[PDB]
RNA sequence: CUUGAGUCUCGUAGAGGGGGGUAGAAUUCCAGGUGUAGCGGUGAAAUGCGUAGAGAUCUGGAGGAAUACCGGUGGCGAAGGCGGCCCCCUGGACGAAGACUGACGCUCAGGUGCGAAAGCGUGGGGAGCAAACAGGAUUAGAUACCCUGGUAGUCCACGCCGUAAACGAUGUCGACUUGGAGGUUGUGCCGGCGUGGCUUCCGGAGCUAACGCGUUAAGUCGACCGCCUGGGGAGUACGGCCGCAAGGUUAAAACUCAAAUGAAUUGACGGGGGCCCGCACAAGCGGUGGAGCAUGUGGUUUAAUUCGAUGCAACGCGA
């Protein structure tokens, strides 16, 4: 996540492409994730639980659109 | 006692403290300053305010050898990342670029998590 | 309270002078509803204070407070079982609130024997940052600074 | 969407062909998922070795910090 | 005889396996430079490291272990499991057009092999992590949780162990029985229409105690095997076999109980979640708790100190 700052560039929207830059790069959530050993066993049991959980709200949402609240 | 006029913040912002090491582009270091050197223990420590006033205490130690641009390079996850890098600018340099530098293993095995 | 329907209160401006700040300054100098008591003592204080400056009654009261509202304040609230002390803006009201009941408490715990002079001489030192209303607004403030690292939730 | 590897009915993504193969890394030097740029599973795995062998060769970068 | 089973031909996908090599990131250590007073850690601290110059930053080197992104209810494998890249050796699956053999099948007690991790043996290696251990805290206590360290071990070679919630808690093979939405990998024809393999979710009849399963069945059937017979005692004892050991395996009874249990229901509760409320907090003011007295209660005393109320919701209460 490299910005390099460009000519007649107010300060703090280049110190928002950065905090863009690392986000997007992800950097932040990924030293987060190797802070602690995650066991294989958890790995799995969380990418599970997040796959069925994603498939989860899809189907709720295709569902309430053919609903009315009142 | 020497004149650079161009040098490299280095923030080492982890989740207890910050450090602001402010280096000539060579990286031989001209001065530091860090949250827990600056009065703030604790609690304090690990604020984003403790940062902004450890870069301000580096741009004060280093103001003798008149440094006018500053490349910053930041590492970790702290909450003193975005908090100092505004304070060198408050300061007065002049911000040339910005970079991240957190390690990232692509390598060891991390400690054991906390049953807290 | 959790609903939030508190609306303003009318209140009636000073006889003497007709200011609505003094008007409460009386009230919190009030005991046990004896409001003509109040009155005079506050009175016969601006009357010493007034003189004592030479300023004038009511602007000379302003002086007074102009160096004991405060301006920032903390607030408890505990995260991690430990309580931080939050640092939080005062809105003017508050601020003129404040200021008057650190000048009562002050003056009160003082060893004059009148409190219409016990007040004129806590408001005399408050003017001039030297008595112990103005001690308290020094303390607020330097709690306030000592946690401006917490000035978030 | 719109896999490129189908619409040009590639056999072999070619890791020498460094010009296809910056399109699918980030500024940074990480491959993009498959789920950003539609590229069909097949291709993306045969993208992903094309992508670390040239990596090996000094033909593309691992990270942006070398 | 050719439809089950198999062989040949062309291709496809794949972390299938075994052996060797190598790359980049990062951690740690070592040596050096700049620099100076903290670092580290936590809920907060302390232990610990640091002026003998740490931490930070840069340079060079050593070493081991794991391969970010790609990465996906994606793939491959009988299962256990398998993830950087390259080569060598090797297994299986699938698909298309035929040819070939000629049911040559399925299942399988005993037997044989494979079989996570921990563990064991011998010889290496040892960065990071980390049982044991040590210290610092926390606590009433805290043989813990947290912190700082840290040895076996985790890694390699060969040998043993032979067990796991080794789970889909679902044996293997075959046939039959409405649908929908995907993923993945072939293939034929003209993005469109077919046809195969594997796989994920929903659901119909049916089935089920219910939950649920539902063409990958827990539906309808056939073939063969394994296993069950109330709970505890007990997968324990004794014996045999196996093992270097740790132990594994096979596997009781006396005794005792009248239940133990599965699924779902209604509550209640949670140091579960969400949304609300109340002098519930907060924001304020005045009190009580200290003093003297009044009054009620307890206790004690008395011949009697009449009886009752005695968490909130008894105690200036019946009175
Ligand atoms: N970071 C890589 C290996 C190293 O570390 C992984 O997580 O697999
Ligand atoms: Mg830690
Ligand atoms: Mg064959
Ligand atoms: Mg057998
Ligand atoms: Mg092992
Ligand atoms: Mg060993
Ligand atoms: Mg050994
Ligand atoms: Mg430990
Ligand atoms: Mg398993
Ligand atoms: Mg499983
Ligand atoms: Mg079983
Ligand atoms: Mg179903
Ligand atoms: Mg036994
Ligand atoms: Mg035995
Ligand atoms: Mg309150
Ligand atoms: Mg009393
Ligand atoms: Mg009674
Ligand atoms: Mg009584
Ligand atoms: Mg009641
Ligand atoms: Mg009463």
């Amino acid at each position: 996540p490299v910005i390099k700052v460009r000519e007649n560039e107010p300060f703090d929207v280049a110190l928002r492409r950065f905090k863009r830059s690392c986000e997007k790069a992800g950097v932040l959530a990924e030293v987060r994730r190797r802070e602690f050993y995650e066991k294989p066993t958890t790995e799995r049991k969380r990418a599970k639980a997040s796959a069925v959980k994603r498939h989860a709200k899809k189907l709720a949402r295709e569902n309430a659109r053919r609903t009315r609240l009142y | 006692r020497k004149q650079v006029s161009d040098g490299v913040a280095h923030i080492h912002a982890s989740f207890n403290n910050t450090i602001v090491t402010i280096t000539d582009r060579q990286g031989n270091a001209l001065g530091w300053a860090t949250a827990g050197g600056s009065g703030f223990r604790g609690s304090r420590k690990s604020t984003p305010f403790a940062a902004q006033v450890a870069a301000e205490r580096c741009a004060d130690a280093v103001k003798e050898y008149g440094i006018k641009n500053l490349e910053v390079m930041v590492k970790g996850p702290g909450p003193g990342r975005e908090s100092t890098i505004r304070a060198l600018n408050a300061a007065g340099f002049r911000i040339t670029n910005i970079t991240d530098v957190t390690p990232i293993p692509h390598g060891c095995r991390p400690p054991k998590k906390r049953r807290v | 309270p959790r609903r939030r329907v508190i609306g303003q209160r009318k209140i009636l401006p000073d006889p003497k002078f007709g200011s609505e700040l003094l008007a409460k300054f009386v009230n919190i100098l009030m005991v046990d509803g004896k409001k003509s008591t109040a009155e005079s003592i506050v009175y016969s204080a601006l009357e010493t204070l007034a003189q004592r400056s030479g300023k004038s009654e009511l602007e000379a009261f302003e002086v007074a407070l102009e160096n004991v509202r405060p301006t920032v304040e903390v607030k408890s609230r505990r995260v991690g079982g430990s309580t931080y002390q939050v640092p939080v803006e005062v809105r003017p009201v508050r601020r003129n609130a404040l200021a008057m009941r650190w000048i009562v408490e002050a003056a009160r715990k003082r060893g004059d024997k009148s409190m219409a002079l016990r007040l004129a001489n806590e408001l005399s030192d408050a003017a001039e940052n030297k008595g112990t209303a103005v001690k308290k607004r020094e303390d607020v403030h330097r709690m306030a600074e000592a946690n401006k690292a917490f000035a978030h939730y | 969407k719109f896999c490129r590897f189908t619409a040009e009915g590639v056999q072999e993504i070619d890791y020498k062909d460094i010009a296809t193969l910056k399109n699918y890394i980030t500024e940074s030097g990480k491959i993009v998922p498959s789920r950003i740029t539609g590229t069909r599973a097949k291709y993306q795995r045969q993208l992903a070795r094309a992508i670390k062998r040239a990596r090996y060769l000094s033909l593309l970068p691992y990270t942006d910090r070398h």
